[PDB]
């Protein structure tokens, strides 16, 4: 099939600045003097919206700040004065061969000043322990940029199984990101150890933020 | 007001079947070819099938070739997708989309999209969540702000809503998207408030899970 590679996977912008994202095809999508490539934007929990068709044709209704160009295999969408409403996901879509494919998308996010996460750790609740399970939860809130890593240490060494993670979308109020990390254990394994550590590595600091609690309290 | 409103989505056991209907309203439905496009959670868009405005041609993504059949009823103006031998991976939001010609036929593009209907293929049975209070320790509190939270675990199917004090606390809240471990969903929520407020005043997380008609108000109490 025809592969569509979009880049970057995500871009941080300042409203008012120019924006340009590209889309490449593993094969040509040109057909008798015309490129059959489209651009679609999509906002969380909502259906895609057509912006450009045939590489450069600007669908009726979409602002002039938008424009598209390219041909052959290379294409690109341009939002010169990028504004609030443009913060969303952008997909690449061809109509040349079947199956008709879409690119992996490029997410435009609000550029903001770096921020270190606020980390909090919580031991399993009595209610859960009564059920034979034990979850240790850790929140890494309001940090920027998005990239962050979480490492779970038990008594002193790291754990990698039974660790489930979740990330929020960028916050509309402060433009930061948040993550939630849960380490689940059986109650017996939870009671054979004392130290539960949550360590977060983010761009802000080279020295991991460390949060932990010891049983016996 | 050209639009498409697909319906028919819901829960299905692996191997089961389900019919999807797309209701058009505001254009010569008999002139425009139609498409079905799906999007798995957190995933991208995957074209599913296309049908002529004349039921002349119908194309399927190999991924559903011998299991899904697309059809159109020009009169009642509706598009259908018949799903059978459904698998876990068929789980996605299903979109209804009108094709369109700028120069002529081959030079087409997806013109309009409906709000879509969800389709979840699972063997899991409806299951209320377990709501566990997330409270810090006595001294291990520190600062002027304190963070508390709720762990909503092992429920099915999605969705679940969470509020703090029925909404009185909206700022400084973070409820994370659910993660599907095994065949059950798990999610969490945190809320940050001033230290001079918690132990002293109540902080409750309200969890709602309609599929099981569950409404739980878990009060966050201090740990002895």
């Amino acid at each position: 099939d025809i592969q569509l590679t979009q880049s970057p996977a995500s871009l941080a912008v300042s409203l008012g600045q120019r924006v340009t994202i590209s889309c490449r095809a593993s094969e040509s999508v040109e057909y008798y003097g015309s490129s059959l490539m489209q651009w679609y934007q999509q906002k969380p929990g909502q259906p895609p919206k057509l912006l450009i068709y045939a590489a450069s044709n600007v669908e009726s209704g979409v602002p002039a700040r938008f424009s598209g160009s390219g041909s052959g295999t290379d294409f690109s969408l341009n939002i010169h004065p990028v504004e609030e409403d443009d913060i969303a996901m952008y997909f690449c879509q061809q109509s040349r061969k079947i199956p008709y494919t879409f690119g992996g998308g490029t997410k435009l996010e609000i550029k903001r000043a770096d921020a270190a996460p606020t980390v909090s750790i919580f031991p399993p609740s009595s209610e859960q322990l009564t059920s034979g399970g034990a979850s240790v939860v850790c929140f890494l809130n309001n940090f920027y940029p998005k990239d962050i890593n979480v490492k779970w240490k038990i008594d002193g060494s790291e754990r990698q199984n039974g660790v489930l993670n979740s990330w929020t979308d960028q916050d509309s109020k402060d433009s930061t990101y948040s993550m939630s990390s849960t380490l689940t254990l059986t109650k017996d394994e939870y009671e054979r150890h004392n130290s539960y550590t949550c360590e977060a590595t983010h761009k802000t600091s080279t020295s991991p933020i460390v949060k932990s609690f010891n049983r016996g309290e | 007001d050209v639009q498409l409103v697909e319906s028919g989505g819901g829960l299905v056991q692996p191997g089961g079947s389900r019919k999807l209907s797309c209701a058009a309203s505001g254009f010569t439905f008999s002139s425009f070819g139609m498409h079905w496009v799906r999007q798995a959670p957190e995933k991208g868009l995957e074209w599913v099938a296309y049908i002529s405005s004349d039921s002349s041609n119908i194309y399927y993504a190999d991924t559903v070739k011998g299991r899904f059949t697309i059809s159109r009823d020009n009169p009642k103006n509706t598009l259908f997708l018949q799903m059978t031998s459904l698998r876990s991976e068929d789980t996605a939001m299903y979109y209804c989309a009108r094709s369109n010609y700028v120069g002529y036929h081959v030079r087409w593009y997806f013109d309009v999209w409906g709000a879509g209907t969800t389709v979840t293929v699972s063997s899991a049975k409806t299951t209320p969540p377990s709501v566990y209070p997330l409270a810090p320790g006595s001294a291990a509190q520190t600062n002027s702000m304190v963070t508390l939270g709720c762990l909503v675990k092992g429920y099915f199917p999605e969705p679940v809503t969470v509020t703090w004090n029925s909404g009185s606390l909206s700022s400084g809240v973070h409820t994370f998207p659910a993660v599907l471990q095994s065949d059950l969903y798990t999610l969490s929520s945190s809320v940050t408030v001033p230290s001079s407020t918690w132990p002293s005043e109540t902080v409750t997380c309200n969890v709602a899970h309609p599929a099981s008609s569950t409404k739980v108000d878990k009060k966050i109490v201090p740990r002895d």
